[PDB]
């Protein structure tokens, strides 16, 4: 993890996109999952480190909007950028381990610099989708919200600060029209295209016609139960 | 009343159906009823937009109405009120009342719409939170003023309270007295958005206005958002300001525009404040920023009547003095000033700043160590305004110039007692104002510009600078005389033949003046009759 760590602010590769940056971090973040490896990293002070390279001007957090899941702008680091924030977003939840204020502001100041995404992320469940903009909004929705109940940390011990609101909305509009999900919907994923493919109907639950939706339909109805409380 | 947008006559209107909505009870409630399934159907009517705000009023007044659970039960709210409420929204029921608030039978308006007001806290605070939260997610990190001001319907909503509830303090201190508007108040305190959080200031400084609600305020921030945090803000943009070297200055002119409010109503209060933002305050001034002007005219707001003007003079005669190099002549001192007070409000906030300090004080051989000491070459400077305001663009402006000026002017002639001569005091005598004052009033621009004050004359702001005209002339003659003895020859450019021939020789102010004793305003009548004694 600490030559991870190097090779993330390493990761221009200029010739086009960052392969290292997601490389890195996805290997971060397979570690990550063990809770005890995930401490060590914020002790590093991998979030720190995040916020500070070179990368950190790329994302569409702070750089333009080019950056998108769909992007035709490709010295590739457009669409593998919102890769490397959303995929390794998971870093972060896993990171809260920790389950108390050490950190918590850093990831959350983390998230804090990545104004435009937040932005971004909720305006992109405007009616144009891909199932990875669901699971970026789910991972927010699931920070956002322990962060606030963390919020409720005071300093109800110290203090904490992220944005909720838009995303319900666009969620319900997406769940009443499968019909025009489908459609609507796009596979990006040579993994994920197959499950288009495939269908997974079950009346063992019965929603969707096909594997691809019933994923989609997975993510925003989860993100739904968090936020509504 | 449809068959009206714009026809300011809907007003006429409003207080009958602001109330009609207030008493449904009256109505039955088969017919209230009856109502409101019309309505809900009309959100056909985008187009008549005053439609949707009374719609959108009564729906605020009947969901207190159903309380009565007869009525309530039967109703869903979600189909029932919200989701109407929250289409009239979308059709800009928030920005028609601003409208109705901003372009305000006065009492019967008043009183049914701030009835209207307030029932939109207490039962609509759902709504409030809805839209809040839909438009913190909304934008996303170019976004054009018609992209920012699309989701602004909460922001609206503060300035409808601003414009309504402005001057009014009777309806501002509702707000304060009791500690739910308190609970709006603390709610719209908590909402950071950086648009959110500049009209929450806004709104503030209206409830601001009496001496008493001015108070309040004051104890809002200090005591139950704190007056730190807002320096610390301002003094935060500084520092990323100069760093570096719209939306910053949306909230940077709230917050001076809220900090100016409660200082000028305020007492003891103001020192408090004083030390605090004077020195933020003083570090802004420094940066360009468009809002040069604003921060002076609230650090005026702060100059304290006292002795303690000191450490405002010294940041002033700093920050003029810092950059220029002054040679041992004249002009390069004029050059210090001109080059930092570039624009038109620099120059008039500069001016209300200085009236203020000049206002009966300042410290001895100021500007010791830099430059050839003592408060001379700010008169010079003067030269360089009111010499120039003939040549304006704007006689608006003209006159917000001119006013200050003569306030100055006059000011100074007072500084010096004067009645101790007639019936190291010489360096006393130095350092006033009175010296430099006279010796520019004499350089016959000047004499010409006091004198066309009077020549034309005839809103009422003007009328003052009018006055003001006079007594400044009414002042030379008594104390020209001692000017040019006991003054001048101590401190001993120049004399005056020159002022006399084109006051006494020149006759339409001599008439001008003699116009003036009937026309009712005794200080100018008065002085007028004064003035004429003195040039014969």
């Amino acid at each position: 993890l600490p030559t991870l760590l190097t090779t993330l602010e390493v990761s221009l590769r200029m010739k086009q996109n960052l392969h290292f940056t997601e490389a890195t971090l996805h290997l971060l973040l397979t570690l990550a999952r063990t809770q005890q490896g995930a401490t060590a990293v914020a002790g590093a002070g991998i979030t720190q480190s995040i916020c500070l390279p070179l990368l950190s001007v790329y994302q569409l957090s702070t750089n333009g909007t080019a950056q998108t899941p769909s992007a035709s702008r490709k010295s590739l680091d457009a669409p593998s950028w919102p890769g490397v924030y959303r995929l390794s977003m998971s870093l972060m939840e896993q990171l809260l381990k920790t389950l108390r204020y050490n950190f918590l502001p850093e990831a959350l100041d983390f998230v804090g610099v990545h104004q435009e995404r937040t932005l971004q992320c909720l305006n992109a469940v405007r009616t144009v989708q891909s199932l990875a903009c669901l699971e970026e909004a789910d991972h927010t929705v699931g920070f956002i919200l322990q962060l606030s109940n963390f919020m409720k940390e005071w300093h109800l011990m110290r203090d904490i600060q992220v944005n909720l609101g838009y995303l319900c909305q666009a969620c319900t509009s997406l769940l009443h029209s499968r019909k025009m999900l489908q459609h609507y919907l796009q596979n990006k994923n040579g993994d994920g295209l197959p499950s288009a493919v495939a269908q997974r109907v079950q009346r063992t639950e019965a929603s969707e016609q096909q594997a691809l939706h019933t994923v989609q339909y997975g993510l925003l109805k989860i993100l739904s139960k968090t936020l509504a409380a | 009343l449809e068959r009206v947008s714009l026809d300011a006559v809907n007003l006429a209107l409003l207080m009958a159906l602001l109330y009609c909505f207030d008493i449904s009870f009256i109505e039955q409630k088969q017919y209230i009823a009856t109502i409101h399934s019309r309505l809900q159907d009309s959100q056909l009517w985008k187009l008549p937009g005053l439609q949707a705000t009374v719609r959108l009023a009564w729906a605020l007044a009947l969901r207190g109405i159903s309380q009565l659970p007869d009525v309530t039960a039967l109703a869903e709210f979600t189909e029932a009120d919200e989701a109407m409420a929250e289409l009239a929204i979308a059709d800009n029921v928030f920005l028609f009342l601003m409208e109705s608030v901003v372009v305000s039978q006065e009492e019967f308006y008043i009183r049914r719409v701030h009835n209207l007001i307030t029932d939109f806290l207490a039962l609509m605070p759902m709504k409030v939170k809805q839209l809040r939260n839909r438009a913190d997610e909304d934008a996303r990190m170019m976004g054009n003023e018609p992209p920012i001001s699309l989701r602004r319907d909460l922001e609206h909503l503060m300035l409808l309270i601003g414009e309504l509830y402005k001057k009014n303090p009777e309806l501002a201190l509702e707000y304060w007295c009791p500690t739910v508007l308190s609970k709006f108040v603390r709610q719209m305190g908590d909402l950071l958005p950086p648009t959110i959080y500049i009209p929450y200031l806004k709104m503030l400084q209206g409830l601001a206005n009496g001496p008493q609600c001015a108070h309040y305020c004051f104890s809002l921030l200090k005591v139950n958002v704190s007056w730190e945090h807002f320096f610390h803000s301002l003094m935060l943009y500084h520092e990323h300001l100069r760093k570096d070297l719209q939306k910053e200055q949306d909230g940077l002119i709230a917050f001076l525009q809220l900090t100016s409010t409660i200082i000028t109503w305020s007492e003891n209060a103001r020192l408090a404040l004083c030390e605090t933002p004077v020195v933020v305050i003083l570090g802004l001034l420094q940066c360009s920023i468009p809002l040069k002007a604003e921060l002076l005219k609230t650090l005026a707001a702060f100059g304290k009547s006292p002795e303690i003007a000191a450490s405002l003079w010294q940041s002033l005669e700093y920050t003029i003095l810092q950059t220029v190099r002054i040679p041992s002549g004249i002009e390069v001192e004029l050059n210090e000033i001109e080059s930092r007070c570039e624009e038109y409000p620099l120059t008039r906030a500069f001016c209300q700043l200085i009236s203020t300090l000049v206002e009966s004080s300042f410290p001895s051989n100021l500007g010791a160590g830099l430059r050839p000491p003592g408060f001379d070459p700010y008169l010079q400077f003067l030269r360089d305004s009111v010499f120039r305001f003939r040549t304006r663009a704007r006689a608006a402006e003209k006159w917000e110039v001119a006013e200050v000026v003569l306030e100055v002017f006059y000011k100074l002639l007072r500084d010096y007692e004067p009645q101790l001569e007639d019936f190291g005091e010489e360096i006393i005598a130095y350092k006033p104002p009175g010296f430099s004052l006279m010796y520019h009033l004499l350089n016959e621009p000047m004499l010409e510009l006091a004198l066309s004050l009077l020549e034309e004359g005839v809103k009422k702001h003007l009328e003052k600078a009018v006055q003001h005209c006079l007594a400044l002339l009414n002042l030379t003659l008594q104390k020209e005389n001692l000017f040019m003895d006991l003054l001048r020859e101590s401190q001993l450019v120049c004399p005056l033949e020159q002022l006399l021939q084109g006051i006494n020789p020149k006759a339409d102010n001599v008439v001008n003046i003699a116009r003036y004793l009937y026309h009712g305003n005794p200080e100018l009548a008065f002085e007028s009759a004064k003035i004429l004694c003195c040039i014969s």
